[PDB]
């Protein structure tokens, strides 16, 4: 226990304490439970109770390595489901790229952390348990908890608040010592000489011990590199813990998920990791134990990742006196990669952005989206936004954001002439082209038959109708435009009734999940002037009525 | 004095909203502001047995101001400040020639808050890189931005204003959250001197209004009429666009006729061909033009429904908006043109437009609309507080579908 003040705790309103059955157990189990309940009671962490307490909670016994120890287990689910909600404990963890170098770093593990913090007195009656008789002939040993039980909803957050209050006196006396708190650990850094630092560590240990918290001695205190949360914290660098990409003939859905996970994890420091093809295989994974084949693109992507992972890479810690720079590169296939650095040959971290959700996209829009993701991450990790280095010209971006329907925030950025560049591959005409043939296009299909047709009629008397099998009322509308893009000169006016097809093209995409749209894009690049115009269908207006005959 | 008990709607738990990550500059401003507020008793630190949270932000002048987003708590306290302690909305404030808005939020900070209710006002000052769990506070006084704060203070406000209302019985005064809207038909100079009289009256009674060195003229507030293109000469394309917009307008105004216009373009002609209009055709155009000049019929405000504001980007610092409750039943439309400036970030114009629309909606109906914002969610959530100067925050959502009708709402 400890002299810390207890946090007051309530049951969820309208509920009452857990009254749960205690199913019997073996004699060797009931024995090892008493060997611990007497030593727990000796240290005051529990206390025998009478019959007045009407509540109860299941008790179980289990062992590790069949070792001498036979740990007690209490399933506090019924209590936890009836206890008030607490402030949510830490969700995310600090990122190594956001740490600032300290000349010395120490790690201290608190033992019996939850059992070293007292529990609100009025709430102790709801923590009662029972060690049963050998044959339900003897009475049971009623007990109760005095400290934060392991597996109780409020234990993690009450400990953190208790530790934070306990650290307050030492932190005031030692204003230059950094103390990170995380679960049952304390990561203490300082800019003092080793001997001076080691004395302050011993000072912290003694302070923590007077408050009832045990902590390892220098004999048991770890040393760098520290393996924390899948990272490798070295005194002047950080990197991820070694990645193991397994070799298999049959890759199940679960195996692919694990592989995509390790690859995402490695992407924060290893530049160029790609997971598009592997994740595409996951689409519609359904059963986790199903065996799925590998696309040649997927095996190629995995091979490049193995090549990247072959050599080791490390990142640098953060320096607030130096600038924060972000640089982005387009990997292709709708994939982008970025580095965050302050110095040229060392990066704080890396990462990648993929626009999986959008079927149709524009490089400029993707680049803008990737900037947004980097901006949010920079704020989380360093408390500020980076100065961007982007492969786009100002006149290219200014043109796009001027005419884009949505509002865009274009931060400070400088052009980096490192191809692939980001450009506008074509641009529709804002007014009709005089001296250009005017194609009135139309298309349609039957939903049941799936058979459709796409055609056009021009102001010069030209006419075509092409049959289409296994299509949609939407695909034929796109096919009509593609037919008029073909069979037309370098300048063409196209008139459609399909707001769908107008919407897709007016967005000016440069890539899509439809081969047809990719072919239309190819034509639009090859043309000189294209004006796309729209009219209401079935209004019988001009040329559209004649095309509707199709 | 003793505090007014505040009860949440039955079966409604408290707000549990996530704190956004902030710049280091903004975290430090919040730590400074909250350290002062803690010293003045206005807020206190809290432990882990409080699970609720409400986002906090920092806005600006050259002095950092704190802004709590009480949207969720307001929804969960609607009965307390809308039914039990509701503040009625005057319908004559819109009629006034000039309307001035005065910030009176500092009044609430004297009044204590019900002890059993303070836990639901909990907010978190974030740390960087998840170093610290966060500095956690709750209010001991009526907080700004909570809708129950003016509702509780209402009786004190009605008392402080009554001497001024007697002298000036033609001046409309309406309180919405932290602001007073004062409307008069006086000339600008007379109205401005009247506003200073009210400011001095309030200061005499202990109400500091930080107005020491917003004028709105709502007589022009209306649903703007659709304007067909006026052309000396007309092309096939021009007629095509005219017919299309008229067909779209037919959804709103019945009686639109385009059959004669449709006939005027006959055969597979060329878009750049110049088609002179028939005498019959001009008659249809003249009838549709007059039909659109008049206002719609049967468009009334429903106070049981929520107001909806839609905005579309038009280019060259121009934005257009419509306020409605049901489709094609616009209660109000307008066009906000950014005051021509060097700083012109689309976010700045969108943020300024959203504030303008919200203020009008308060003056007209006494409530704010839910915005359909033409911007990416994360971009807005990152940058909206940069130019936010209001004390309230409307509801909003983000539209990912490009309109294709921007020319129509010109
Ligand atoms: N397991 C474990 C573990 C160990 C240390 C952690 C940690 O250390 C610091 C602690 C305090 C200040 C700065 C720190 O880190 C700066 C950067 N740094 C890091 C390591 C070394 S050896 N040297 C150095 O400069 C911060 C956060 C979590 C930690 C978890
Ligand atoms: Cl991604
Ligand atoms: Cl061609
Ligand atoms: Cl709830």
């Amino acid at each position: 226990i400890s002299p810390i003040e207890t946090v007051p705790v309530k049951l969820k309103p309208g509920m009452d304490g857990p009254k749960v059955k205690q199913w019997p157990l073996t004699e060797e189990k009931i024995k090892a439970l008493v060997e611990i309940c007497t030593e727990m009671e000796k240290e005051g962490k529990i206390s025998k109770i009478g019959p007045e307490n009407p509540y109860n909670t299941p008790v179980f016994a289990i062992k590790k390595k069949d070792s001498t120890k036979w740990r007690k287990l209490v399933d506090f689910r019924e209590l936890n489901k009836r206890t008030q909600d607490f402030w949510e404990v830490q969700l995310g963890i600090p990122h190594p790229a956001g740490l600032k170098k300290k000349k010395s770093v120490t790690v201290l593990d608190v033992g019996d952390a939850y059992f070293s913090v007292p529990l609100d007195e009025d709430f102790r009656k709801y923590t009662a348990f029972t060690i049963p008789s050998i044959n339900n002939e003897t009475p049971g040993i009623r007990y109760q908890y005095n400290v934060l039980p392991q597996g109780w909803k409020g234990s993690p957050a009450i400990f953190q608040s208790s530790m934070t209050k306990i650290l307050e006196p030492f932190a005031a006396q030692n204003p230059d010592i950094v103390i990170y708190q995380y679960m049952d650990d304390l990561y203490v850094g300082s800019d003092l000489e080793i001997g001076q630092h080691r004395t302050k560590i011993e000072e912290l240990r003694q302070h923590l011990l007077r408050w009832g918290l045990t902590t390892p001695d220098k004999k048991h205190q770890k040393e760098p590199p520290f393996l924390w949360m899948g990272y490798e914290l070295h005194p002047d660098k950080w990197t991820v813990q070694p990645i193991v990409l397994p070799e298999k003939d049959s890759w199940t859905v679960n195996d692919i998920q694990k592989l995509v996970g390790k690859l995402n994890w490695a992407s924060q420091i290893y530049p160029g990791i790609k997971v598009r093809q592997l994740s595409k295989l996951l689409r519609g994974t359904k059963a986790l134990t199903e065996v799925i084949p590998l696309t040649e693109e997927a095996e190629l992507e995995l091979a490049e990742n193995r090549e990247i992972l072959k050599e080791p890479v490390h990142g640098v810690y953060y320096d607030p006196s130096k600038d924060l720079i972000a640089e982005i590169q387009k990997q292709g296939q709708g994939q982008w990669t970025y580095q965050i650095y302050q110095e040229p040959f060392k990066n704080l971290k890396t990462g990648k952005y993929a626009r999986m959700r959008g079927a149709h996209t524009n490089d400029v829009k993707q680049l803008t989206e990737a900037v947004q993701k980097i901006t949010t991450e920079s704020i989380v990790i360093w408390g500020k936004t980076p100065k961007f280095k982007l492969p786009i010209q100002k006149e290219t971006w200014e043109t796009w954001w001027t005419e884009y329907w949505q509002a865009t925030w274009i931060p400070e950025w400088e052009f980096v002439n490192t191809p692939p560049l980001v450009k506008l591959w074509y641009q529709l005409e804002k007014e009709p082209i005089v001296g250009a043939e005017t194609f009135y296009v139309d298309g349609a299909a039957n939903r049941e038959t799936k058979l459709g047709k796409a055609g056009y009629v021009t102001n010069k008397g030209r006419q075509k109708v092409v049959p289409l099998t296994n299509t949609t009322n939407q695909k034929t509308e796109l096919q009509a435009i593609y037919l008029a893009l073909q069979d037309s000169g370098l300048e063409v006016n196209i008139v459609t009734d399909s707001q769908y097809a107008l919407g897709i093209i007016q967005a000016q995409p440069d890539k899509s999940e439809s081969e047809l749209v990719n072919q239309i894009i190819e034509q639009l690049i090859k043309k000189e002037k294209v004006y796309l115009a729209w009219v209401p269908a079935h209004k019988g207006i001009g040329g559209n009525e004649q095309v509707d005959k199709l | 004095i003793e505090t007014v008990p505040v009860k949440l709607k039955p079966g409604m738990d408290g707000p549990k909203v996530k704190q956004w990550p902030l710049t280091e500059e903004k975290i430090k401003a919040l730590v400074e502001i909250c350290t002062e507020m803690e010293k003045e008793g206005k807020i206190s630190k809290i432990g882990p047995e409080n699970p609720y949270n409400t986002p906090v932000f920092a806005i600006k002048s050259t002095k950092w101001r704190k802004l709590v987003d009480f949207r969720e708590l307001n929804k969960r306290t609607q009965d307390f400040w809308e039914v039990q302690l509701g503040i009625p909305h005057p319908a004559g404030l819109k009629k006034k020639k000039s309307v001035t808005v005065l910030d009176v939020g500092d009044a609430y900070f004297s009044v204590p808050l019900d002890e059993d209710f303070r836990k639901y006002t909990a907010f978190t000052i974030p740390s960087i890189n998840n170093e610290t769990p966060g500095i956690r506070y709750q209010y001991n006084v009526l907080p700004q931005g909570w809708k129950g704060s003016p509702a509780i203070f209402q009786s004190s406000m009605t008392k402080i204003l009554e001497p001024f209302k007697k002298q000036n019985p033609d001046i409309v005064i309406y309180q919405y959250m932290d602001d007073l809207y004062v409307g008069s038909d006086l000339e600008i100079g007379q109205h401005r001197t009247k506003i200073e009289e009210l400011r001095q009256h309030l200061l005499r009674w202990g109400l500091t209004t930080p107005d020491k060195k917003y004028e709105l003229h709502p007589d022009k507030w209306t649903v703007q009429p659709i304007v067909l293109p006026e052309k000396d000469s007309w092309t096939v394309n021009d007629i095509q666009k005219l017919v299309g917009k008229l067909n779209w307008a037919s959804q709103i105004y019945p009686g639109i006729k385009v059959r004669q216009l449709s006939k005027l373009l006959r055969g597979t002609k060329a878009l750049t061909e110049v088609i002179p209009l028939t005498e019959e055709a001009e008659l249809e155009l003249a009838e549709n033009r007059e039909i659109l000049k008049e206002p719609v019929h049967g468009v009334y405000y429903d106070p049981s429904k929520d107001l909806i504001a839609e905005i579309q980007k038009q280019g060259q610092g121009q934005w257009t908006y419509q306020i409605y409750q049901e489709p094609f039943k616009n209660l109000k439309t307008g066009k906000y043109a950014r005051m021509r400036g060097a700083h012109t970030n689309d976010v700045k114009q969108l943020t300024e437009a959203v504030q303008k629309i919200t203020t009008e909606s308060i003056v007209i109906w006494g409530k704010t609309p839910k915005f359909k914002l033409p911007i990416q969610k994360e971009t807005w959530e990152t940058w909206w507080t940069e130019y936010w100067q209001a004390t309230w925050i409307p509801e909003w959502e983000f539209v990912n579908t490009p309109p294709l009708v921007k020319l129509w709402y010109q």
